[PDB]
């Protein structure tokens, strides 16, 4: 609004208080044309900006459908582990999610195959590794160890 | 110098930044704050130009070829202008300018405050004399009389 | 099991035009007339400086995505799978894949001489070299461990009893990779030297890139261009304007002229910013992929391959990621 | 044409040196005007640009080929960390080069003009431009302020460090014939 | 089972606009002036083609 | 008449193009190329009176 485009001041009224409506439509008319383009600039930065706030809104509108409303089972987009939940907490213009993950974490180098050691043909599991910690066989589910005894219902042919 | 002065909330300048005091200072003129957080940041001010060639043509160097046109007698008539070339000639159109001997001078397309320093490389005197009323109607358009 | 490129554009050239050199090269008898338009440097050269530190967030958002780093495992042979992909140390002095070998190609100290137009492009903030360092990580940890590797720290599994969870993934039984572990394995070896031949010619990771690279490059084309016009000035030069016309005369030609080359800017960087929206749309694409199809399985169908989903791998492209 | 016409102005001779207000008849400027190998026939004598520039001109008195590139403009980057944590002095980028640039702050040939500025002293060169003030080192921590091509500024040994980017950290896992490795304690 | 219509749009209406017709079709000496603007023909009429 | 010309590394003009002459020779000072890839393009107006 303090610009000069290309008049004697962009104080208006100063304009029309100098040069008497024949020769000030000059200056008013150049000073329009510069600083009604200023506003088709400013409404183009903010229809710009606010597609690029509709597709982080729309991002954050499904995260309140999967992150909050359910559990997502995909990875990385609620949170950063395994996704337990979250809590959509308010703040001003935006949401503050609060994932609840749960990023194992305490690891273990064992060893394991598929090829069991059974006289019939071998087995393979329902959700297991085939785990063998010391001199005992066991299935786990792939993040927790949990050992239980291989049997009928973990493994089939 | 550009200078940032901080007023105050009751009216007073309690604080100031000079532009080019430090790249530091600069900063603070661009982005119009005094708390920079981290970063990077821009003022997009360079590099000056210390020195000038201004070589041009001649190393025969004549010079003054329109004497021999203006101070000249006879011009004949609209239709049967004379077209005049000029070659190699330095020509000073200063001494033309300032010395007010013609009514009308629409220095079209250049100037005469400029006409002094750059280079051509061919002008042609177009002479013709003219009734009075079609002086201002010799220009680009005015077609309208018949001169 | 067949293999698919699908290739994201994920940023375009950091173009930063020098408003004043655009404008007005190098005349302080313009820069004057131009000073009095206020704010039209300074907020064209601020609206696409906040593109280009955003054109490596788009890289940052994609690659930087495991936190730890991995080496390249030595015997590229996995159980049966061949991974001619995985950066190999020995042979190539460049430190990239093969198949990324075979990307670079197929598009368009080097510094810029910083022609009179007044244009210039920034270097992207990762290198080529450093994009094809995660992509070696991304595949190997991938190969490696696998699963909470996308979830944190690495926990190493052998790539059949991954694989095997994978097609557990699917919903077809753990059995059915040992019984065919054979004919998976050749089935993979023999998909991937299908992508060595395939996009060799076809222009197909050409095809969604070369679109970024030459229209983001083509409005710098139509930019210089914009010099050459008039304007409704007498000459186009703007040295000449100077040269030869009173500077009170010229402050109309001058002004005639600076009013159509800034517009010729706010038409430029407005459709920088509106490129640049699509490219974001297309990096948080990519950024989701490679968090749902490199570093986990997806179950949500025909986004990351065109089939039931096993896996799948980075290959770092110039500003762009081509999955396998 | 072969400038016929001139002005009383005397000839100087030209300087390969950069930035000069070259006046190559009433072509006016400036630039770089190292003399280069382009063709010229003799019924041109005033090359351009890709698209429409002073590009290469005919020295109109001694009759040689010279090309024009233009003074080293470019954006002029400085990089702090904050003030109220640091109000230590900026390091800068010059969006140009190292030796164009060092040898025109021995005298004012740059028009940002800094008054008191001292530096430089650690003047490195990247390829995005040139950062004077900051001091390379070849450690590697994580990238804490971007500056391009893979190099990254902080605040370390306190000074400002230029340090090219690491990624994250080296993690060494074994792929095995055998080896599984599963979790126990859960965060 | 509650069915539920959710209304998604694909398209636009794929607008193209001469650029030399909508400024000044019939004469050509505003043509031969809009001729020395910049590549307004062009780019212009390419950017929304 | 609009004529496209190229211009050698060299200096010398190899080949020119007509742009009136054929409408594979519109296409060629339209998108100020010789090699064009396939597809559709524009230069457009019409119908003199």
């Amino acid at each position: 609004l303090s610009s000069n485009f290309g008049a004697i001041s962009s104080v208006l009224n100063d304009i029309l208080s100098r040069l008497d409506k024949v020769e000030a439509e000059v200056q008013i008319d150049r000073l329009i044309t510069g600083r009604l383009q200023s506003l088709q600039t400013y409404v183009t930065q903010q229809l710009i900006r606010a597609a690029e706030i509709r597709a982080s809104a729309n991002l954050a509108a499904t995260k309140m459908s999967e992150c909050v409303l359910g559990q997502s089972k995909r990875v990385d987009f609620c949170g950063k582990g395994y996704h337990l939940m979250s809590f959509p907490q308010a703040a001003p213009h935006g949401v503050v999610f609060l994932h609840v993950t749960y990023v194992p974490s305490q690891e273990r180098n064992f060893t394991t195959a598929p090829a069991i050691c059974h006289e019939g043909k071998a087995y393979f599991p329902r959700e297991g590794v085939f785990v063998f910690n010391g001199t005992s066989w066991f299935i786990t589910q792939r993040n927790f160890f949990s050992p239980q005894i291989i049997t009928t219902d973990n493994t089939f042919v | 110098t550009t200078f940032m002065l901080k007023y105050d909330e009751n009216g007073t300048i309690t604080d100031a930044v000079d532009c080019s005091q430090n790249p530091l200072a600069e900063l603070k003129c661009s982005v119009k704050s005094f708390e920079i957080d981290k970063g990077i940041y821009q003022t997009s001010n360079f590099r000056v130009v210390p020195s000038g060639d201004v070589v041009r043509f001649p190393n025969i160097t004549n010079l003054c070829p329109f004497g021999e046109v203006f101070n000249a007698t006879k011009f004949p008539s609209v239709y049967a202008w004379e077209r005049k070339k000029i070659s190699n000639c330095v020509a000073d159109y200063s001494v033309l300018y300032n010395s007010t001997f013609f009514s009308t001078f629409k220095c079209y397309g250049v100037s005469a405050t400029k006409l002094n320093d750059l280079c051509f490389s061919n002008v042609y005197a177009d002479s013709f004399v003219v009734k009075g009323d079609d002086v201002r109607q010799i220009a680009p358009g005015q077609t309208g009389v018949i001169a | 099991i067949s293999i698919t490129t699908e290739v994201m554009p994920v940023s375009m050239a950091k173009t930063s035009v020098d408003c004043n050199m655009y404008i007005c090269g190098d005349s302080t008898e313009c820069a004057n007339l131009l000073l009095q338009y206020g704010s039209f440097c300074t907020q064209l050269n601020r609206a696409l400086s906040g593109i280009a530190a955003e054109q490596d967030r788009n890289t940052r958002e994609v690659f930087a995505q495991v936190k730890q780093m991995y080496k390249t495992p030595t015997l590229k042979y996995f159980g049966g799978f061949n991974f001619s992909q995985i950066l190999p140390d020995p042979l190539k002095p460049t430190k990239r894949s093969f198949i990324e070998d075979l990307l670079f190609n197929k598009v368009t100290d080097l510094i810029c001489a910083q022609k009179f137009n007044g244009l210039t492009v920034l270097p992207p903030l990762l290198t080529d070299d450093m994009i094809a360092a995660y992509t070696a990580a991304l595949v190997s940890g991938t190969a490696t461990a696998g699963w909470t590797f996308g979830a944190g720290a690495a926990l190493q599994i052998p790539f059949a009893m991954q694989m095997a969870y994978r097609f557990n993934g699917i919903g077809v039984t753990q059995n059915v990779l040992y019984e065919n572990q054979k004919q998976i394995a050749n089935q993979f070896n023999k998909a991937i030297s299908q992508i060595q031949e395939s996009l060799t010619t076809t222009s197909t990771a050409l095809g969604k890139l070369q679109d970024v690279v030459n229209q983001n490059a083509q409005a710098l084309n139509t930019l210089v261009k914009q010099l050459s016009s008039n304007f409704g000035a007498i000459s186009s030069v703007l040295n000449d304007i100077l040269s030869r016309l009173d500077k009170v005369e010229a402050e109309v030609q001058i002004d005639r002229l600076i009013t159509g080359r800034l517009q010729s800017l706010q038409t430029y960087v407005t459709q920088q910013l509106i490129r640049a929206a699509e490219i974001r749309a297309s990096a948080n694409l990519a950024a989701t992929k490679m968090s749902e199809c490199v570093l986990g399985q997806s179950k949500r169908v025909d986004f990351c391959g065109k089939g039931y989903h096993l896996m799948s791998f980075p290959q770092a492209a110039p500003h762009g990621v081509v999955f396998l | 044409a072969p400038a016929t016409v001139c002005g009383p102005k005397l000839s100087t001779d030209l300087i390969k040196n950069q930035c000069v207000n070259f006046n190559f008849n009433g072509l006016t400027g400036t630039g770089v005007l190292t003399p280069s190998s382009k063709r010229f026939q003799p019924f041109q004598q005033f090359g351009r640009d890709v698209s429409d520039f002073t590009d290469s001109v005919r020295d109109p008195k001694t009759s040689e080929i010279l090309d024009i590139s233009p003074c080293s403009f470019g954006g002029v980057s400085v990089i702090t960390p904050g003030t109220n944590a640091s109000s230590e002095v900026a390091v800068l980028y010059q969006d140009v080069n190292c030796t164009d640039v060092s040898t025109a702050i021995h005298a004012d040939q740059l028009t940002p003009a800094w008054r008191i500025y001292s530096t430089g002293n650690n003047v490195f060169q990247t390829q995005a431009g040139c950062l004077i003030g900051a001091e390379h080192v070849d450690t590697s921590y994580e990238c804490d302020i971007p500056i391009g091509a893979g190099i990254c500024a902080s605040y370390h040994t306190k000074s400002i460090v230029a340090y090219t980017m690491s990624l994250g950290a080296d993690s060494s896992i074994a792929y095995s014939n055998n080896t599984i490795a599963i979790p126990t304690n859960f965060s």
